[PDB]
């Protein structure tokens, strides 16, 4: 039986599918009821789902889908739309048009999320091994494809409305160090869900390690420069460090404001940290970490969130016990977020020389 | 104490859930979960017999079809559901499942059960129907089609209210350990 139910909902989500993500305001406030009642696409693909909550070895994929089905949408979790009657049928009855219109754009980004399943699925209708991890969502948010750089599902960071965000919550030996991500992705949306999570974690500071020059030739906005607003919150940073020339390190103070809620965080943008590459000194990994040192942890990120922003974590563990098994850090790492962090030899090298400098 | 064997099957969204929740519990659903398959059990007395009922909940979309029929084997009385406000799920009891019930269930009682009576006279409710050119499934209306389909009763209910919910099972009940 687990596996014709396995064919009930690759065969429903491959034609259900399609159908929420041509839903329109009008045309489904007029039609939320049937879409919610007997053979209808919301039910049914609600129903279809349940399916993988029987299946004791689909584990992982039942986690990746809870979490999916428990964001909300109006005014509840998204898995409460596939029912009449009750709190979504009364909310959308008196939903303005502006309410209506954003509920639809995200139940148009999680039905396309939601193709991954398909795809899973399908894997197992030709050699079937039940996939022992899956990358958590990414909503079309994420700088960068899973497949390139994937996300630990079990330490992704969410945002108070279950919505998740591409960043994961490093730790070592027992103990968390920093969140890491990738450089956020040039949306509304992708930038809105980015402010949010610095003062939802109340983070001691942002660190950025990407040069002008490559922020240049990849495009990446300097939000954490100006002023700009961004869905519901704004932000206004301003420098505070040094002259021009020589920018080993400009900082910046940042108030953030979501409703009637603010918080103050300080930025730290490194300037001379070539991407692939080491810093110029020893004494300058050493030095930005005492920095960064003077809920509550550090948020760094450099292009990709795997090379550059794991080795500036490993140097804060460094400074508190430069004893510290180098090789056991690494692996703790990419146990808390993704089998890349710290690839590039050249900077584990330099940490080791940290770690020998130090001990001196 | 003897045991029982009731199904409950009909279109999907009609109230089978809750309907049973309710009657088990003594409280309504705090949340919408979609139904796969599920058993729940209850302690009765019924004209000084004790018994132990067992409760069968099933899928009613369509690409179930060949799944739900697993839960046929061995049932010893039946409950077609359809919603009192939804005329063409009531349309389905004559095209769909009383054809597909007798086909596995040879022959044990069929009760055919209306739901959420609390709806019928809902003003909201009416206005709805109205605009699709529709109209509520009166009493009448349901002792026909149960007269058409051979059920040996027919029954109104409401998960939300709890008023005939009792009496639904007793009635189940009864006609099982029914005397000729
Ligand atoms: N007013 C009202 N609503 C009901 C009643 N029963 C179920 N409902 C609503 O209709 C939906 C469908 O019920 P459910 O038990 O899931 O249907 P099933 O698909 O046949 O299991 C629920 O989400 C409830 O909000 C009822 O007796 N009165
Ligand atoms: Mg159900």
């Amino acid at each position: 039986s687990k596996q014709p139910l396995l064919d009930i909902a690759l065969k429903g989500l491959k034609r259900t599918l399609p159908q929420l993500e041509q839903m329109d305001g009008n045309s489904l406030r007029e039609n939320f009821q049937e879409m919610a009642s007997g053979n209808g696409p919301l039910r049914s693909l609600m129903t279809n789902l349940q399916n993988l909550n029987k299946i004791p070895e689909a584990k992982q994929l039942n986690d990746y889908v809870t979490t999916l089905t428990n964001i909300q949408v109006g005014v509840a979790r998204f898995s409460q739309w596939g029912t009449c009657g009750g709190e979504v049928e009364r909310w959308v009855d008196k939903a303005s048009t502006h309410e209506l219109t954003q509920a639809v754009k995200k139940i148009h980004v999680i039905a396309k999320e939601l193709k991954n399943v398909t795809a899973e699925l399908e894997k197992i209708e030709a050699g079937a091994p039940m996939p022992q991890t899956m990358s958590g969502p990414t909503l079309g948010l994420a700088r960068f494809a899973v497949s390139s750089i994937p996300i630990n599902q079990q330490t992704q960071v969410k945002l108070s409305d279950g919505m998740p965000v591409p960043v994961n919550t490093l730790t070592f030996d027992g103990k968390p160090v920093a969140l890491a991500g990738s450089y956020p992705k040039n949306t509304p949306d992708a930038l809105e869900a980015h402010m949010k999570m610095l003062l939802e974690k109340e983070c001691s500071c942002l660190v950025v390690l990407t040069s002008e020059d490559q922020m240049q030739a990849k495009q990446l906005p300097p939000y954490f420069r100006g002023s700009y607003t961004f869905g519901e919150v704004h932000t206004n940073s301003q420098k505070v460090s040094s002259a021009s020339q020589g920018e080993a390190i400009d900082q910046y103070n940042m108030q953030l404001s979501c409703g009637e809620k603010r918080y103050t965080i300080p930025v730290l943008h490194v300037k001379n940290w070539p991407d692939h590459q080491p810093l110029p000194s020893t004494d300058q990994l050493e030095y930005l970490a005492d920095r960064v040192k003077n809920k509550h942890l550090p948020m760094i990120h450099c292009l990709g969130g795997v090379g550059r922003t794991g080795t500036m974590a490993a140097a804060l563990v460094l400074k508190d016990n430069p004893h510290s098994n180098l090789e056991q850090v690494r692996a703790d790492f990419r146990d808390s977020r993704n089998n890349r962090m710290l690839e590039d030899a050249s900077q584990f090298v330099q940490l080791k020389a940290m770690q020998a400098q130090l001990l001196m | 104490m003897q045991a029982i064997k009731c199904v409950v099957v009909g279109d999907g969204a009609v109230g089978k859930t809750c309907l049973l929740i309710s009657y088990t519990t003594n409280a309504f659903p705090g949340e919408y979960i979609p139904t796969v398959f599920d058993n729940y059990s209850a302690n009765v007395m019924v004209d000084g017999k004790p018994v132990n009922l067992g409760l069968w909940d099933t899928a009613g979309q369509e690409d179930y079809d060949r799944l739900r029929p697993l839960s046929y084997p061995q049932t010893d009385v039946s409950l077609i559901c359809f919603s009192l406000v939804s005329p063409a799920s009531f349309e389905n009891v004559r095209a769909k499942w009383y054809p597909e019930v007798r086909h596995h269930c040879p022959n044990t009682p069929i009760i055919l059960v209306g739901t959420k009576l609390d709806l019928r006279d809902d003003k909201d409710t009416i206005e709805k129907l109205k605009e699709k050119k529709l109209t509520p499934i009166t009493y009448p209306q349901g002792l026909a089609m149960a007269k058409e389909i051979g059920a040996v009763k027919y029954l109104e209910c409401s998960a939300l209210t709890q008023r005939g919910l009792k009496t639904v099972f007793d009635e189940a009940i009864r006609a099982v350990l029914c005397p000729p």
